[PDB]
This record gives structure tokens, C-alpha cells and sequence, in this order.
């Protein structure tokens, strides 16, 4: 937060970059992976897409019907 | 004891290795400094965190490994960085 | 030339061309407003530094 | 004629739109030249116009008043606004150190009413009379001369009905909801758990509409094994402060504190005795007639048809609250895509509850 040294008064804000986020945890925004990279998992793939990708990829379908999406 | 020098030394390794090819970069007792510790999250010094960023990005993506090699050494295999245990980091054992 | 402490003492100029980033626990400061790169002297030259805590947008020195 | 009429309206609108923007800039720059103030806490009262305080920006300094300053409300430990130049007390501020609306969870009213906690109506009738009744009308007890209970201990299996009852008490009231996570209570700092309870104790006295809810006190409580301390000092630090604030000369009339744990027998027996905690209430599984009102709430948000049967689950449901029925709606939500329908049949309710009944009780 912006604080004046001499006046001890807030004037303009400050850009937030390093918040002491507790680093050493990998943050990868929008990685590149596909379920077709490994075959034979289609039995497990159909279970992961419906329980994770399905409530996410379509936002408006589950919100209009009032269906809460599982968070894990 | 100097914090921040480890990130510069590792970066200078791959930059110098491109000048003279057909070289092998070896690391002894990586558990001394450590690949994973409790000082990364709790502590205020940045050494291994910035070292792993320069280790994975510089070597793997744009740098061919034919004439450039990186070999580590350790004692307890379970005390290393779990980021390296994932596929796409360390294969030959 | 290794320098492990980058701090000034009571340096105030203007608005623009002030900077004075202090790594000491007392009176920390940050600099916003885009990217600013200088070949040699940023503000006072010399003690200008970063060390362990990266302050905003300044890599080059 | 009509050419100048269109430009006349566009010229007037551009003036009024920019006038509100220029007036804010002129008003903001006037507040940027104001002088800040210091902050300190009163240690001991020296004299009338002279005080002995301890500033938070440095060492202690002798202070005073200036003009139109109330000296009756200034007591020991009261945070005061110290002047920079004259070094006197100007404004009056409450007693706070760490933010209680950020580090401590603060919430107003509630998102879960008392109709979704149904099935507990045996306990609900008791809880409302010992909480809602004394809080809204405490003066009825002063005529008889009795005292209302302070804390309310609600134990049981974790995760079932605990989140619902937390917001349900503050929903029927509308007061502040103070949540105290057991993780942030035990830390390594200077005066960690002491300042958490004391400032919460003072914030509850200064602001009457405040409800404190504790979750999983077994970490901060417990008898341990030999009652010895090895890195255990934070457990006794929290327990001893809770019992000391209640039996002191300052009690909490309108303040209610709700605690939760895994087992009541694993806690400190000193708290369970009367005089501090007068309320010990078990939270068992709800009955069959109480789960019908729950199934008409969460399923109402889920899009369905008019032929949906609400009596299909009540036969196959055993102790299923609003948290467990949402798992049935998750499986029912994925089924509507396979059959290309916007609703679910009444048979989907029986198959979803039967799957949960195998894992649960």
C-alpha cells in the first residue's frame, strides 16, 4: 500500500508483485497436455473429464440449472 | 553464505558450455545444498529456488543435450527434490 | 564488485528520478510505473542494487 | 433548426459528465496535504492533563490532551491517537492490535437459515432458548437474578452439520460471526494465542452483536498423556486463557462462544464443570422426518421436474444432512447430460442415496 515517508499519509497505491507468496510451489498457467498422449486410459479418462473438465469447460450450463460443481 | 550467487553461477554454466561444446557438467553431493528443504518456503533467502529455475529452463527446452550434459550425485535418493522425481526431469538412474 | 547491501540515506528528489530502494528492514520502498533501464547510473549509481529481494521491475543492475 | 438542436444536447451532456470528474479531483487533492498521527497504548495514569503511555512507533513518551478531548473514557491499555508535534492525545480509538476482520474470519448474519439444519429440532429448541432468547432480551434475567450461560459446547463427528450450525446461529440473529480456526491459534510468535483471545474478548465487549465459533478445539485442547510439556506450551496457553477470562471480574453477558471437537471426553474436564461452560450438547444423526425439509432446499436449486419424488430418499437415508445430499446432486447433475434432459427422474434420488448409504451410516 502506498505510504508517504515524510507525510505518513496514503497518496497513491502500489502494484502488488511479491506478496511473500511462500514460493517453491510450481505455478504453471494453462499448461499443454492432452488425454490422447497416452492410450489405454480411456476407462480412467472418461471418469476424469466428467468429474473435472465437464463442470469447468461449460460454466453456464451448470449455473443455469443450479447444480453445484465438485471442487475435488 | 552469500545469497543470490548460486543463481548467477548456474546460469554462467550453460552460457559458457555453449562456447566450448562436448563438455560434461558434474555436480557433487547435491544434498549438501539440497534440492528440497524447509528454508525455501519458511526462510527468506533465495538460492535453490532460483537455481532450479535456471537448471530446468536453460538445459531442457532450447539446449540440445548431445554435446552438453548435466550429471548429479547424491546419497539418499528419497531426500532429493520431488520436482525432479516427476517425468521429464531425471530418467537415467 | 560484490555488494551485499543496497541502501541510501535521506535521499529525496523529484516524483521522477527518486528511486532509493532500501533493503534494510526500516523504511522499505518500491518503484512502479512501467520498466526503467539505465546503462550505468540509475539514480545515485554505486550502491544501486537488488541482492536477495527482487524489487519490482529492475533486473539490469 | 434541428441541426443545432442535436449539438445543443450533446454539448450539455459533455459538461455535466466532466463536471463530476473535475470536482472529485479538486476534493481529493485537498485531503492529500493532511498531517498524519501517531498511535500508542496507555500504560498507567499519571495525572489529569498528563499521562504515561507507550507508543507503537517507538519508546514511551509523556503525553496529554489538547482541546475537547474526553478524559473519562481514557483507561489503562486503551489505544489512543498520539499527536506528532505536541505529543498529546487527540482522537479516541478502540483496543486492537492484529486485524480481526482479516486474520480472524468475520461474517455478518448467515447464509444458512434454521430450516436447513432440520432433524436437530430436538436440540434446536434447546439452543434457541439458551442463545437467541438471552441475547435479544437479557433484561428478563435481571429481575429473577439468574445468569445466562456463556459458552455452548457442540461435539460430534466432524464435517456433518458443523458448518451448517455455525452459520445457522448467526442467521436467526444477524450479529457478527467470529470464526477461530485452530491452525492460526498455535504458532511461534510473541504473545500469539494471548492476543488472539484477549482482543476477541475485548471486541466482544465493545461490540455486543458478536458470535464466536470455534472448530476442532482438540488441537488446542486435550489431556495429552502424562500432562507434561514438550513443545506443548501452546496447548496450555490457549486453554488457561479461556478459563481465566470467564471467571474474572469481567464476564460476557450477551456474548456466546461455540466450541467443537471430535470427542467430549478428550477435552479438559475443568472447562466442562459449571461456572464457565454450562452447555454440553451432543449432535447425533437426524431423524427421518427431519431430513425431508433438508431435501427440499438443496434440490430446489437443482433444476428438476414436478414429478420428482421427495419420499424416495427418506426411506434409504440415514443421518444425511445438507452436506451429504449435495453428493447426490453431483451424481444427478452428470446424468442429465447423458440422457439429453434438463431435469432428473425420481429414480435418480434412490440410486444416489443408496450409494452414499453404503459408505456412510
Amino acid at each position: 500500500v502506498g505510504v508517504n515517508k515524510d507525510s505518513y499519509l496514503i497518496l497513491d497505491t502500489l502494484p502488488s508483485e511479491f506478496d511473500s507468496r511462500v514460493k517453491a510451489m510450481e505455478v504453471d498457467e494453462k499448461p499443454t497436455e492432452t488425454y490422447s498422449d497416452v492410450g489405454g486410459l480411456d476407462k480412467q479418462i472418461e471418469e476424469l473429464v466428467e468429474a473435472i473438465v465437464l463442470p469447468m469447460k461449460r460454466a453456464d450450463k451448470f449455473k443455469d440449472m443450479g447444480i453445484r460443481a465438485p471442487k475435488g | 553464505k552469500y545469497v543470490g550467487e548460486g543463481a548467477r553461477m548456474v546460469r554462467e554454466l550453460f552460457e559458457m558450455a555453449r562456447t566450448k561444446k562436448a563438455c560434461i557438467i558434474f555436480f557433487d553431493e547435491i544434498d549438501a545444498v539440497g534440492g528440497a528443504r524447509f528454508d525455501d518456503g519458511a526462510g527468506g533467502d533465495n538460492e535453490v529456488q532460483r537455481t532450479m529455475l535456471e537448471l530446468i529452463t536453460q538445459l531442457d527446452g532450447f539446449d540440445p543435450r548431445g554435446n552438453i550434459k548435466v550429471m548429479f550425485a547424491t546419497n539418499r535418493p528419497n531426500t532429493l527434490d520431488p520436482a525432479l522425481l516427476r517425468p521429464g526431469r531425471i530418467d537415467r538412474k | 564488485h560484490p555488494l551485499q547491501v543496497a541502501r541510501c540515506t535521506k535521499i529525496i528528489k523529484g516524483e521522477d528520478a527518486k528511486y532509493v530502494i532500501n533493503l534494510k528492514q526500516i523504511a522499505k520502498f518500491v518503484v512502479g510505473l512501467g520498466e526503467r533501464v539505465s546503462p550505468t547510473d540509475i539514480e545515485e549509481g554505486m550502491r544501486v542494487g537488488v541482492d536477495r529481494s527482487k524489487y519490482n521491475i529492475e533486473l539490469p543492475l | 433548426h434541428r441541426r443545432y438542436d442535436d449539438q445543443l444536447k450533446q454539448r450539455r451532456q459533455n459538461i455535466r459528465d466532466l463536471e463530476k470528474l473535475y470536482d472529485k479531483t479538486e476534493n481529493d487533492i485537498k485531503a492529500l496535504q493532511s498531517i498524519g498521527q501517531l498511535i500508542g497504548e496507555v500504560m498507567k495514569e499519571l495525572s489529569e492533563e498528563k499521562y504515561i503511555v507507550k507508543a507503537s512507533s517507538g519508546p514511551r513518551y509523556i503525553v496529554g490532551v489538547r482541546n475537547s478531548v474526553d478524559r473519562s473514557k481514557l483507561k489503562k491499555g486503551v489505544r489512543v491517537t498520539l499527536d506528532i508535534t505536541t505529543l498529546t492525545i487527540m482522537r479516541i480509538l478502540p483496543r486492537e492490535t492484529d486485524p480481526l476482520v482479516y486474520n480472524m474470519t468475520s461474517f455478518e448474519q448467515g447464509e444458512i437459515t434454521f430450516d436447513g439444519i432440520g432433524g436437530l429440532t430436538e436440540q434446536i429448541r434447546e439452543l434457541r432458548e439458551v442463545i437467541e432468547l438471552p441475547l435479544k432480551n437479557p433484561e428478563i434475567f435481571q429481575r429473577v437474578g439468574i445468569k445466562p450461560p456463556k459458552g455452548v459446547l457442540l461435539y460430534g463427528p466432524p464435517g456433518t452439520g458443523k458448518t451448517l450450525l455455525a452459520k445457522a446461529v448467526a442467521a436467526t440473529i444477524g450479529a457478527n460471526f467470529i470464526f477461530s480456526p485452530a491452525s492460526g491459534i498455535v504458532d511461534k510468535y510473541i504473545g500469539e494465542s494471548a492476543r488472539i483471545i484477549r482482543e476477541m474478548f475485548a471486541y466482544a465487549k465493545e461490540h455486543e452483536p458478536c458470535i464466536i465459533f470455534m472448530d476442532e478445539v482438540d488441537a488446542i485442547g486435550g489431556r495429552r498423556f502424562s500432562e507434561g510439556t514438550s513443545a506443548d506450551r501452546e496447548i496450555q496457553r490457549t486453554l488457561m486463557e479461556l478459563l481465566t477470562q470467564m471467571d474474572g471480574f469481567d464476564n460476557l453477558g450477551q456474548t456466546k462462544i461455540i466450541m467443537a471437537t471430535n470427542r467430549p471426553d478428550t477435552l479438559d474436564p475443568a472447562l466442562l464443570r459449571p461456572g464457565r461452560l454450562d452447555r454440553k450438547v451432543e449432535i447425533p444423526l437426524p431423524n427421518e422426518a427431519g431430513r425431508l425439509e433438508i431435501f427440499k432446499i438443496h434440490t430446489a436449486k437443482v433444476k428438476k421436474t414436478g414429478e420428482f419424488d421427495f419420499e424416495a430418499a427418506v426411506k434409504m437415508s440415514d443421518g444425511f444432512n445438507g452436506a451429504d445430499i449435495r453428493n447426490c446432486a453431483t451424481e444427478a447433475g452428470f446424468f442429465a447430460i447423458r440422457d439429453d434432459r434438463d431435469h432428473i427422474n425420481p429414480d435418480d434420488l434412490m440410486k444416489a442415496v443408496r450409494k452414499v448409504a453404503e459408505v456412510k451410516k
